[PDB]
């Protein structure tokens, strides 16, 4: 059996892992593909845990579209969108 | 309950080498990115290195790149900075710091420091010092060279001691930080306001941006009594 | 530390679990929401393991859109779409 | 080798109760939905109950609903059918069957069966009850569905005394250890089972089953007789 909280936690970790790897240039074009897939599929951008990477994620063309700059803050929403996937929102 | 103890100093020859080590305790070491921030003799704060939670990812200050190396032992709860090809610019107190979250580049906890003696977003703090009396009110200003999207921290530092985090995300006070401290601002302009100045409040105040690396600090604003 | 194969395996199982729960009772509306979210998000329909549920899945309006009738057959594509999410395809 | 051994069957009075049990071995029991299929005295195959891999989910034939209970013990590698309020209609051989996959409703493996004797919907149409064919001949057994099945059709061979054995799944796919002379084709509603170069082991009753929409209905069968 699989528990909602742990699987959401795991998917979020996998995303962070892909994000960190995608941000450093090399054969890590697989990580860049995964990140692009997650961003496009979940209509998100960035990690709420690994927030420091955001500028590097933007500069690596991983978030071409989608407004993340709300009010006067850029909010990283992938961890939320992952939560919404497993919640049904 | 968080503790960081740094060993490895001090006196070294130009071109020389040193091996700084930090001994973490009181939190889950494996869950945080760890950093090295140095304070120059002219009391200027400067971030130098970052190691990822797992250890596989490494970030460095351009001036230390290729001379400095980072490592960590999650089993031994320890972090190391291997310094080589040392220059005069490298002199200062070396603080070991735990990240506020996994990797947001603000420093929630710092160690006492190890002295190392050897022989870009501009963060502008208008006033180097302010002469204010007890019970007074102050507003310390911090200006950014570009929009830093409220990704700003404020540190208090009394002499002898290391910097202590007051505010993160421009406005959010840390736990155990009194109501008299407040942070406001947006884009490039930020402020730290202290009302009803008490005695413990006289110290040097720094702002730091954590939007784009290198994580630059302000010059500081020292509050002196009169 | 979190590995790709185990996560998809777990995400696929979680989907199957939500699917089975969604088709058995009308008053298991959370499971129906999860399934609708997965189908809409991944542009999929049905479980490749729990293929027998398909008719019940369709009758419970869990697949309003997306062509799954490829030739004279209905292909359950959620397990594939989940694999593609963790592979970086689709 | 996958093994299913059913116990429990016997002579019972109308309104009576029986407790059938199946003893699985040779595979990961916890990974499969398990079912109960019964064969009527007039040799008609009929699906009765399903238990999910974990055991939390349960499916029943409308006529047995509220009189039959399914349970399973994943630790003891056993599956049980608790039959109560027994009617005449329930008389027959009760086969315990492991699903082809986790839950596709086709029956890859069956047990020997337990006889349950009680003292006194998609229609699957198999054109002929029997065919008189000689050895070495060629036969085509036809199976018609009342509705589109979407190639979700299985074929079973059954020699007398023995349980049904799965030949083809997904209308066309032969099972391992099924000879090349057996072939399945068709689409939508019309399906065929063709046997070329008829050998002696080929004389048996052949059934088609749909696994698209429940109840998982079977055909009447087509018994191949020698002439």
């Amino acid at each position: 059996f699989v528990n909602k909280d742990q699987i959401a936690k795991d998917v979020k970790q996998f995303y962070d892992q892909a994000l960190q790897q995608a941000v450093v240039d090399d054969d890590a074009n697989n990580a860049k593909a995964v990140v692009k897939t997650f961003h496009e599929t979940l209509d998100c951008c960035g990690s709420s845990t690994l927030t420091a990477l955001t500028t590097s994620v933007l500069k690596n063309n991983l978030c071409p579209s989608g407004s993340n700059i709300i009010s006067n803050l850029f909010k990283e929403d992938c961890h939320q969108k992952i939560d919404d996937l497993f919640s049904g929102k | 309950e968080v503790q960081l103890v740094e060993s490895g100093g001090g006196l070294v020859k130009p071109g020389g080498s040193l091996k700084l080590s930090c001994a973490a305790s009181g939190f889950t070491f494996s869950d945080y990115y760890m950093h090295w921030v140095r304070q120059t003799p002219k009391k200027r704060l400067e971030w130098v290195a970052t190691i990822s939670d797992g250890g596989s990812y490494t970030y460095f200050l351009d001036s230390v790149k290729g001379r400095f190396t980072i490592s960590r032992d999650n089993a031994k709860n320890k972090l190391d900075l291997q310094m080589s090809s040392l220059k005069s610019e490298d002199t200062g107190m070396y603080y070991c710091a735990r990240d506020g979250n996994k990797y947001s580049a603000w420093f929630a906890y710092w160690g006492q420091g190890t002295l190392v003696t050897v022989s870009d977003i501009q963060m502008t703090q208008s006033s180097s010092s302010f002469s204010v009396s007890l019970g007074d009110r102050v507003t310390i200003t911090c200006k950014a060279s570009e929009d830093i999207y409220n990704r700003l921290a404020w540190y208090q530092q009394k002499p002898g001691n290391a910097p202590r985090l007051l505010i993160s995300g421009a406005t959010s006070l840390e736990t155990g930080v009194p109501s008299r401290f407040s942070g406001s601002g947006s884009g490039k302009d930020y402020t730290l306001s202290i009302t009803s100045l008490q005695t413990e409040d006289f110290a040097t105040y720094y702002c730091q941006q954590y939007w784009s690396p290198p994580w630059t600090f302000g010059g500081g604003t020292k509050l002196e009594i009169k």
